[PDB]
RNA sequence: AGAACUUUGAAGGCCGAAGUGGAGAAGGGUUCCAUGUGAACAGCAGUUGAACAUGGGUCAGUCGGUCCUGAGAGAUGGGCGAGCGCCGUUCCGAAGGGACGGGCGAUGGCCUCCGUUGCCCUCGGCCGAUCGAAAGGGAGUCGGGUUCAGAUCCCCGAAUCCGGAGUGGCGGAGAUGGGCGCCGCGAGGCGUCCAGUGCGGUAACGCGACCGAUCCCGGAGAAGCCGGCGGGAGCCCCGGGGAGAGUUCUCUUUUCUUUGUGAAGGGCAGGGCGCCCUGGAAUGGGUUCGCCCCGAGAGAGGGGCCCGUGCCUUGGAAAGCGUCGCGGUUCCGGCGGCGUCCGGUGAGCUCUCGCUGGCCCUUGAAAAUCCGGGGGAGAGGGUGUAAAUCUCGCGCCGGGCCGUACCCAUAUCCGCAGCAGGUCUCCAAGGUGAACAGCCUCUGGCAUGUUGGAACAAUGUAGGUAAGGGAAGUCGGCAAGCCGGAUCCGUAACUUCGGGAUAAGGAUUGGCUCUAAGGGCUGGCAGCCGACUUAGAACUGGUGCGGACCAGGGGAAUCCGA
RNA sequence: CCUGGGCAGGGCGAAGCCAGAGGAAACUCUGGUGGAGGUCCGUAGCGGUCCUGACGUGCAAAUCGGUCGUCCGACCUGGG
């Protein structure tokens, strides 16, 4: 029994012919979905509670994990990296444009102060 | 993904008891299984109790409704006639 | 049974009448004192052999004492 | 691997024969008998359901054992209302009595003006 | 054995201090907590027997 | 005396945890156990038995009946009836014999102080006497040991319930404070008055107790079935140690058994909350396997409560078990040494607890008992003296009656019998396997089912084949045989659009090496630990591979019945 | 009628829900989740189609072996 079980653990005696029940009978689709989605839904908790994802993309990726989109942990983590890089690029461009607009408005208010000082 | 194109909720009955009878049971099974808007707590928690009895989820205010919907059209007509005879010339 | 923590409460139990059995059980790391007063069994467990010896000395003499082995 | 046996002559798996299995000090799996579960008391007739908090949930013949601390709460309407009923009925009694006083003094003003 | 709902309307006894509980046929649109009135000069609403 | 059958050793097998096992309900009534006989009985036999004769055996506050009502059965009032009687169970009834209390009288004990008796006043729906469950409701005993036969009953040890308290058994609450004036260095003492039927937390609520009568209200008792999911136990699995045993032709740190804590009380895990406080969301947010929740208050933080059948602790190692040794003819629940240990994991099986949902012209029981709350009629000592009451910790006394053995069945029941028939339940191991399927093993039972020996004729009853043809036999493919599991392709006519459908028709399936993917726990991207699944590749065997077992022949139509 | 007890594993995948794509709108398409049913194969259980098999002075005054129909229900069953 132990030698046969060690062969099964290595992956032997588990071909096509020695399966006498269906795939859903051997490993259930519901159990596969439960394991898959519980792992993919608590990795988001370990990201959100520590550092990684914010409040608003957490709910979007939560619903996107509830839908059958993300197959496993590797491509889930890679898609989180892609969204984090895209958000960093968008906020960098927004900070540059806001700095340009802020320096323009500050220069305009200071020039209004210059013209007010020249008038009085 | 839309799976059933005509039977809707009646696909649990499958192939038995006639297209017209399944079509006539379809609308009233939708009526008995639909959640209705509660007029008291403002929520959508009107769950169907036994026949004639409707039961809102929050605030536990059980109401005596119709047998398959929340308000029968005949019952609304009766309520309108009762309030009309109420405020008609002070009885 | 009940577990008396303090020493004064256990010795007050020993002073209290309608108690007919005291059993001293030596153990490999401590020692247990048993009073069978009436329908309850009161235990004082203690880990100091000097305190056990002085409690055996201060035990009231009008009462039976049985040492378990 | 040690198949075990009933101890009473109740061979049928009824509600009173609701059991468990424990281990003796003599290293033998024994088939011990469990008292049925006791539910806590609930509130009085109309509030959202839920058992009242702070009551030792036992059988009513164990309520003879239970003393007058683990059966009620020190509040008025203690072991009967879940205190949401208390904080609603106090305000309801107060407001309806004050509105009856308002209606009575308005009718007294009607008596004075008529 | 009855498709019509039963209603459990509690009253108050004017002669002895005791709340009496009766069993009405539940009219349409009544809800728990509604003050169901009963008598001769009761105002005409749904639920009031007169 | 006598052995195919009795008993023991050993070998080989069967039952294989949905049993040929361990126990019960109904039923049997001594069949249970020991000793003796073998003329009866057991379909042969017995030295044997459930046969016969003799003698034993059933121990209960905490197991059940007893109590309660359920469907129902039933008597009085009443009505009917020639009549034994019949109807009916709230109807056409003067259908309660009880009580908080007050007054008056009398008796009795230690006539102060209490306990009784009678009369009067006052209060008090019964859903109507009563029966009806050894599976419904129903408080409370568990661990070890003992006999040839008993076991939760007997012995030891450890607990719990229900009643009892009058001269009211002992403690602890109620209980002991504040103000004023005088004396005194102060500590303290004296005199007067007043309070005191408990406290704490903002809360949900908590404690050692917390005055409560007629009356009223509420809860428990008191709930259907089916899905999911999570916690806990038991059993199984793996890694290591310790004790004994098995094999050693060669290998194997190998293989097998065991490795414990009852009820009860305290503490702590764990699970749950439709329980509270702060606080206010929108760029909507939090969570499920599925849902669901949120301004009638989400997230977050801090609390409170319930079950705690899990762990530790008194019980509790002194018993129990494993192993080695030593004394007594025997009697001693002998005597001694060592151990009775660390972990991990789970679509694992069973039981249990909890959350949530679905189903309904099905709403899935009553009563006995017990508790809480609202009311404040009443009771209590009135002060440096202590009560009225206690649902608190103790202590004392009692728990009457009946049943308790055994079979519970291919041999203790019924069927005329030791009859392939029938009869209601709990417990369930390892492997292959989806499986409580089928097959083989373990614990535990058994002698093959009312006979043995010799030979293997016809006919028969069950089972298997057969060259070539494939239904030509036959009323008819009757019987038998083919496909049968799983994975990947592909699926028609018709139709109520749901199906037909596992339609039909094909390919692969073994063994051994690999490869890839699917996780958790630790840190201010790195390291450790284990689960069994899927896919692909190479190599190899006599084309063999669901290798046994498990197990749909299919298609075209007609009539009838949805 | 009351009161209890019981039914291994798989196949089909309704409502509802999530995500993506198309569309101006109505809404439609795809992939999951979900577990509905007087639903299918099939065990115990319950009945008994065929062999008109075995018996047919039998095990039996109706039983046995294969082959069977159904097995969440208009399901089976004990006691009163
Ligand atoms: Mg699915
Ligand atoms: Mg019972
Ligand atoms: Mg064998
Ligand atoms: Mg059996
Ligand atoms: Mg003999
Ligand atoms: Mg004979
Ligand atoms: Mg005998
Ligand atoms: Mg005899
Ligand atoms: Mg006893
Ligand atoms: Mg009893
Ligand atoms: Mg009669
Ligand atoms: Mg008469
Ligand atoms: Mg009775
Ligand atoms: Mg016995
Ligand atoms: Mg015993
Ligand atoms: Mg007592
Ligand atoms: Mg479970
Ligand atoms: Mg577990
Ligand atoms: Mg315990
Ligand atoms: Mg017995
Ligand atoms: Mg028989
Ligand atoms: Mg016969
Ligand atoms: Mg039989
Ligand atoms: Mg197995
Ligand atoms: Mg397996
Ligand atoms: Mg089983
Ligand atoms: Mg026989
Ligand atoms: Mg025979
Ligand atoms: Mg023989
Ligand atoms: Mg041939
Ligand atoms: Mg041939
Ligand atoms: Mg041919
Ligand atoms: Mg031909
Ligand atoms: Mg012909
Ligand atoms: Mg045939
Ligand atoms: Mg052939
Ligand atoms: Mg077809
Ligand atoms: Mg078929
Ligand atoms: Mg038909
Ligand atoms: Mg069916
Ligand atoms: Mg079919
Ligand atoms: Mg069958
Ligand atoms: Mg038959
Ligand atoms: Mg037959
Ligand atoms: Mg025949
Ligand atoms: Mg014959
Ligand atoms: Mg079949
Ligand atoms: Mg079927
Ligand atoms: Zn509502």
């Amino acid at each position: 029994c132990r030698k046969n079980t060690l062969a099964r653990r290595k992956g032997r005696h588990m071909g096509i012919g020695k399966r006498k029940g269906t795939a859903n009978a051997r490993m259930p689709e519901k159990v596969t979905w439960m394991r898959r989605m519980r792992i993919l839904r608590r990795l988001l908790r370990r990201y959100r509670e520590s550092k990684k994802i914010d409040r608003h993309m957490y709910h979007s990726l939560y619903l996107k994990v509830k839908g059958n989109v993300f197959k496993n942990k590797r491509i889930l983590m890679e898609h989180i990296h892609k969204l984090k890089a895209d958000k960093a690029r968008k906020k960098l461009l927004a900070d540059q444009a806001e700095a340009r607009r802020s320096k323009t408005k500050e220069a305009r208010k200071r020039r209004e102060e210059r013209l007010q000082a020249k008038k009085e | 993904a839309k799976r059933t194109k005509k039977v809707g909720i009646v696909g649990k009955y499958g192939t038995r008891y006639g297209a017209s009878l399944r079509k006539m049971v379809k609308k009233i099974e939708i009526s008995q299984h639909a959640k209705y808007t509660c007029s008291f707590c403002g929520k959508t928690k009107m769950k169907r109790r036994a026949v004639g009895i409707w039961h809102c989820g929050s605030c536990m205010k059980t109401v005596a409704g119709g047998a398959w919907t929340y308000n029968t059209t005949s019952a609304v007509t009766v309520k309108s006639a009762i309030r009309r005879l109420k405020e008609l010339k002070d009885q | 049974p009940r577990k008396i923590e303090e020493i004064k409460d256990f010795l007050l139990t020993a002073r209290r009448k309608d108690a007919k059995s005291v059993k001293i059980k030596k153990n490999k790391d401590n020692v247990k004192f048993k009073v069978r007063c009436s329908r309850y069994l009161y235990t004082l467990v203690i880990t100091d052999k000097e305190k056990a010896e002085k409690l055996k000395q201060s035990l009231p003499p009008g009462l039976a004492v049985k040492e378990l082995k | 691997v040690q198949r075990l046996t009933y101890r009473r002559r109740l061979s049928y798996n009824t509600a009173s024969n609701k059991t468990r299995l424990s281990r003796t000090p003599g290293n033998r799996i024994v088939y011990l008998y469990t008292k049925k579960v006791g539910k806590a008391p609930k509130s009085a007739c109309g509030v959202c359901p839920g058992r009242l908090r702070g009551v030792r949930a036992v059988r009513p013949k164990v309520l003879m054992r239970l003393s007058k601390t683990k059966k009620h709460v020190s509040r008025a309407y203690g072991g009967s209302m879940c205190a949401k009923c208390v904080r609603d009925r106090i305000k309801r009694a107060f407001l309806i009595e004050e509105q009856k006083i308002v209606v009575k003094v308005l009718k007294a003003q009607a008596q004075s003006q008529k | 054995g009855r498709g019509a709902p039963l209603a459990k309307v509690v009253f108050r006894d004017p002669y002895r201090f005791k709340k009496r509980t009766e069993l009405f046929i539940a009219a349409e649109g009544i809800h728990t907590g509604q003050f169901v009135y009963c008598g001769k000069k009761a105002q005409l609403n749904i639920g009031n027997v007169l």
